């Protein structure tokens, strides 16, 4: 009772005080800084990428600084590929980065990258979080094309008709042909993407290479868009 | 009581009565789910809380001032009353600029929109807006009536021109800055709206809305602030309260662009219903 | 050759067991508890809904005395709480934000968390000097760990993601037992009330039952058409209810070691992700992803109850050992106390 | 295919181990688990509600 | 028990037609959507079908895309692959998988090497 | 009939507006002279000099006209033309800020020269929003003839005042948030713009501060009359009128001062015309 409870209870208020006083500091650490995933079908650069963006446990993190905005970014390992149970944990996320290779052509290591993507895109709580594509190592995507000793029809059948997209952007430099395989790799994903309606989930395709480095600004620009996107829903608007 | 007696209401007088008491109404359960749900306590939300407690306190005093011109008659008590109402109507027009501003932060930097420097502009906006307000609804009591008859005593008997002129202006400034602030957000909604078109191969939703959010708030309150500029003080008696049904109409809709249209709001609707 | 035989054997005697569990089904549990009155409803209502989580609650678990609980995010804290008084006494931050499994001793002494970084943590509650510190950091399992639970101070089991079940020493801190028998990831096991076995459930829409001195599977249950995403013993330990991602929550008996009701409804294409008991055994509880909690009444496969409370899906759900009160914690980042 | 072997013979030892267990008549599992539910009907909160006065979260 | 059988496939003429069965039990054949994958030899599991719930979106491979015809029997519980214009590289393991959970349309994980709702697999092989 | 001299601050009225139009001539001169000046801003920078030199020369000649021989008809057109060109000018430097703000804004991120011809658009809406209705009801809706209400300027009716006073404080409001919106871009990108100046006066935070004074360079003199339009009627003294319209002449005269001769490569002009 009062006569000897009360000190206790009134110990027990302080000790919630000092917590929700502890807890508003680790909220606002917690909210101001964004989380990635980054996801990888298999030899699609996927250390490369954490290397050029680097400037036994089953999780790897790695910090950003990127405009004064703190950034996490975490990847999967030591984990099976059965990944449909500890996706879920996922919905929270920002964006998923999600690394192609694109010299894929498992004799069809692609379409298993297509098919995975599928997967995330139509996955029940996987339909708010956006994916950040990067089409990664097309070193040698220009390279093989050129000599063509292997063909991109034989594994998909409807690159033939497929003809350059008019609105296109070719770097300077690259040959008619890989330009045009580069952009049918991104119509696929692209085919998934906006076969679904309901715009709570949106894809950001991306062009990579080794030898770049600005991959950050990339992804800056991509979480800058995906957060002021969702922002538009709430305000009926976009 | 030998003689004393109050004019009966007019046929605009009863409409105006009922809109603002449905107002009340209206805005009665837009400002308790803002104050029950707990989850309904981000930046965001305490903005449209303040426009629908000064929309609610609009209709309060429009029901109270029809009150004190039906069975009270108090002359004093009816000053406070236009007052406050004044008060209201500039802290619904603070509000809504400051919705504005805010949402367009929010578009900016969205990456730094979750801050403590948030928190602290929403409660600098807040402050601002109805610090304004109590100060434009303190002139029209403090000094600056008609009680004295050396003013103009401009359109609202009693309220001098000089207040009603400086009132016009401020609405005018804050027009155009909401106007600029709707072409940022216009700028913004079409890159994105050609990005996705882009992607596809659309901008009719969000032109829609903005086109009429910007026209809801330009036809309802543009006409008493024209009219309160050009009228005087032998202007005709059903002007007065001719354009100011719009008003009433506009803090009427408010709440329901802004708080309706909000996908959390309508589910706890539903779950209330 | 030898593969084709060792498969031709499996199946033979597959069919002989298939047809021993037919031999025993005498009576279905329809037939028996169709004499019996059913409950009605249960009308549950909410007391306490505990807010400061910030992300979604993924697990969570009470205490001996049914005063403390403790709840996990993977926002990267583990808050202890007391549900009587809504204070919150333990605030322990999380070395990995991401964040599957908690579970309390049963002495009120330690507290241990787990997840996706493969190390299974034990902090110590009642250290000397009063500042919560980790104690020790299991990391033997290769695959995410799934949940976990405390036999008593010193031995703790766990099930992760690599098809295998582990029983630790806290002491000496190495694998005292393996249990290696699942084809799937191991999504959750529950202890019986005697602790000397335990049933696992895994997504080879199966469960094993594992004796902890021994060491070996005892019994395989089949028949769910999905991955188990949870399982919990009768109050006896003599039954277990199991709910998969199949819309259905199976009854099994051990002694008859074949399932007996099949809690479904039509209208329920929505998953389960959490089941659990009362302390009579008569009325159970089942989450759903359909952010609803569905409560079925005794053996009739009818609804008693439906909780409707939250908003997103419901991750964890757990009766008190004096049933007092059931506590639901779902992925609004909201935990409530239902009675 | 040398792996595959010794999984299939595990998962014939384990199996045959299993076929051997004692098995009662689901008829009598069903008479004990509602012989459990019936004996401990009143102690349960759930089912039965209490009065508030002995409900700590009222 | 959910256990699912594979009949048909053998060594076989090159432009054959084959067809191939999967018998399923213990699941409603109706609520989940079936899969075929095939295993080349020292190489991983390569997804090549799929067909949904009522029969309406159904997906190829590139490879076998024009040539294979996948179709299921909900009254017989029955998911046939016909195999038209076989070539030699088409030799495989073939393994009737079904995706984890009803009425979902995603379908996640049929191709790991170690998948639970997959069947023991039919030979198919290709050879002059 | 004989029109009695006009007053002394009709006098000062004249004198200001030929400094203003010598200035203007100036400047323009300047601009025209040189064919390198051509730059995007330039021609706004053009636009306002040439809106504000025509006004000179409206005042001018119509003081002319005052103290000269003439009759009411060329003096109302006249004194339209000069409100017209006041309206004008206001446009333009709304355009000069709006072109500022949008050349930051863009240059944060990439650059396009496409919008040179979006300048235009913009310029002949100044150039068509003002200059027409700076001569639209003048023509029409004069209060000479009127016997409907004057107002405060004696040719002008009182309905033209307020219109022209609510599109002013709509102007004012929008370049309000003009500025706000370059101060917060300033601000949060300082250390860019300060490594990126190499690819408008956007400079550190004591440097761009001035622009907000340039703001007060407008505020200050611009406010003062076209609040009276609302508040005067046909009997306020004309005192009032013409000691609240010479500030707007005093902004006139320095606009080219803050806008024109601020600039680098004119300055460098200037010291070369100088030393000659």
């Amino acid at each position: 009772k009062t006569e000897d409870q009360r000190n206790e209870e009134k110990a027990q208020r302080e000790a919630n005080k000092k917590i929700e006083k502890q807890l508003q500091k680790d909220k606002q650490v917690y909210r101001a800084t964004h989380r990635l995933l980054l996801l990888g079908a298999g030899e699609s650069g996927k250390n490369t990428i954490v290397k050029q963006m680097r400037i036994t446990s089953g999780i790897f993190e790695t910090k950003f600084q990127v405009d004064k905005v703190n950034f996490h970014m975490f990847d999967v390992g030591a984990q099976r590929d059965e990944r449909r149970k500890w996706i879920q944990c996922f919905n929270d996320v920002t964006a998923i980065i999600f690394v192609v290779a694109s010299s894929s052509y498992q004799t069809n290591r692609l379409q298993a990258a297509l098919k995975l993507f599928d997967s995330i895109w139509n996955n029940k709580w996987l339909r708010d979080t956006s994916v950040i594509l990067f089409l990664n190592k097309q070193d040698l995507l220009a390279e093989k094309v050129l000599a063509g000793k292997s063909k991109i029809e034989d594994y998909f059948p409807e690159f033939a008709r497929y003809t350059t997209p008019e609105d296109a952007t070719p770097e300077p430099g690259e040959d008619p042909r890989v330009t045009r395989a580069k952009y049918f790799i991104r119509d696929e994903f692209l085919r998934i993407s906006t076969a679904s309606g309901d715009g709570r989930h949106y894809c950001y395709p991306h062009f990579t290479c080794a030898v770049d480095t600005e991959n950050i600004r990339r992804v800056f620009n991509d979480c800058r868009d995906i957060i002021q996107r969702m922002h538009l829903r709430q305000y009926e608007l976009l | 009581g030998p003689a004393a007696p109050l004019p009966s209401p007019k046929a605009w007088d009863v409409v105006l009565c009922i809109s603002g008491t449905l107002v009340s109404c209206e805005n009665a359960l837009v400002v308790a789910i803002i104050v029950g749900t707990p989850a309904f306590r981000a930046p965001m939300f305490l903005l449209v809380g303040s426009l629908a407690v000064a929309d609610l306190l609009a209709g309060l005093g429009l029901v109270l001032h029809f009150a004190a011109v039906f069975c009270i008659g108090s002359a004093e008590m009816s000053l406070v009353l236009v007052g406050v109402l004044a008060m209201a109507f500039t802290a619904s027009i603070g509000s809504l600029l400051a919705i504005t501003v805010d949402r367009y932060l929010s578009l900016y930097n969205a990456l730094t929109y979750y801050s403590e420097t948030t928190v602290t502009r929403t409660y600098v906006m807040l402050a601002l807006v109805w610090g304004g307000a109590l100060g434009l609804g303190l002139l029209p009591v403090l000094a600056w009536n008609c009680l004295d008859g050396l003013t103009t005593c401009g359109v609202v008997y009693p309220l001098s021109k000089n207040h009603l002129v400086v009132l016009a202006i401020a609405f005018f400034m804050v027009f155009g800055i909401m106007l600029q602030l709707y072409a940022q957000i216009c700028r913004i909604v079409c890159r994105h709206a050609q990005q996705i078109a882009l992607q596809r191969h659309a901008t009719r939703k969000g032109i829609a809305t903005l086109a009429v959010v910007l026209g809801a708030f330009a036809a309802c309150w543009l006409p008493f602030t024209v009219y309160c500029l050009l009228g005087d003080a032998h202007s005709p008696p059903l002007y007065t309260y001719l354009t100011l049904l719009p008003a009433t109409y506009n803090s009427m809709i408010n709440p329901i662009i802004y708080a309706f249209r909000n996908q959390d709001v309508q589910k706890v609707l539903w779950a209330v219903c | 050759s030898e593969l084709d035989q060792l498969r031709q054997e499996a199946e033979q005697l597959k069919n002989q067991i298939r047809d021993a569990r037919k031999a025993c089904a005498d009576a279905t549990l329809s037939q028996i508890t169709n004499n019996i009155d059913p409950v009605g409803r249960i009308q549950m209502r909410t007391r306490r809904t505990l807010r400061g989580h910030l992300a979604k609650i993924y697990a969570m678990h009470w205490g001996t005395d049914s005063r403390l609980l403790v709840s996990a995010s993977q926002d990267g804290k583990l808050i202890i709480w007391d549900s009587y008084t809504t204070n919150k006494v333990h605030a322990i931050p999380l070395r990995s934000s991401w964040v599957m499994t908690c579970a309390y001793a049963p002495s009120g002494n330690y507290v241990a968390c787990g997840g996706l970084d493969n190390i299974c943590s034990i902090y110590n509650l009642k250290t000397r000097e009063g500042n919560v510190r980790v104690s020790r950091e299991l990391a033997g399992h290769t695959g995410y760990l799934s949940c976990c639970r405390f036999l008593d101070d010193n031995q703790i089991v766990t099930s992760s993601g690599d098809t295998t079940c582990a029983l630790w020493d806290i002491e000496t801190g190495q694998q005292t037992t393996t249990f290696t028998g699942h084809t799937g990831d191991v999504m959750s096991l529950s202890l019986a009330p005697d602790t000397r076995l335990f049933v696992s459930g895994a997504c080879d829409a199966s469960a094993k039952l594992w004796d902890v001195r021994e060491g070996m599977c005892r019994q395989t249950f089949t028949g769910h058409e999905s991955d188990i995403n949870a399982i919990c013993f009768f109050p006896n330990g003599n039954a277990f209810a199991t709910g998969s991602d199949d819309a259905t929550c199976r009854l099994f008996d051990l002694r008859a070691d074949q399932e007996l009701m099949t809690y479904s409804h039509d209208n329920i294409i929505c998953g389960i992700t959490s089941v659990s008991f009362s302390k009579s055994g008569r009325l159970l509880l089942a989450g759903y992803d359909d952010f609803n909690c569905n409560v079925w009444d005794a053996l009739k496969a009818d609804r008693a109850g439906v909780l409707a409370g939250h908003d997103n899906r419901v991750s964890c759900l757990g009766v008190t050992d004096d049933g007092m009160a059931v506590a639901t914690g779902s992925w609004d980042s909201f935990l409530k106390i239902w009675n | 295919n040398t792996a595959s072997i010794a999984q299939a013979r595990k998962l014939v030892e384990q199996l045959k181990m299993e076929a051997n267990i004692d098995r009662i008549k689901v008829s009598k599992a069903a008479a004990d688990l509602m012989a459990y539910c019936e004996a401990h009907a009143k102690e349960d909160p759930l089912l039965t509600p209490v009065p508030a006065s002995e409900n700590p979260f009222r | 028990q959910v256990q699912l059988q594979e009949s048909g496939g053998g060594l076989v003429q090159p432009g054959g037609s084959l067809r191939l069965s999967c018998a399923a039990s213990g699941f409603t054949f109706s609520n989940y959507k079936m899969n075929w994958v095939r295993q080349a030899p020292g190489k991983g599991l390569e997804w090549v079908s799929d067909i949904s719930q009522s029969g309406a979106s159904i997906s190829y491979t590139g490879s076998v895309k024009g040539r294979f015809t996948i179709s299921r029997d909900n009254a017989k519980n029955t998911l046939y692959l016909q195999m038209n214009s076989l070539k030699p590289e088409d030799t495989a393991v073939y393994y009737c998988a079904r995706c984890p959970a009803p009425f979902t349309r995603d379908c996640f994980d049929v191709t790991s090497t170690t998948y639970a709702y997959r069947g023991q697999g039919t030979q198919v092989t290709v050879s002059s």
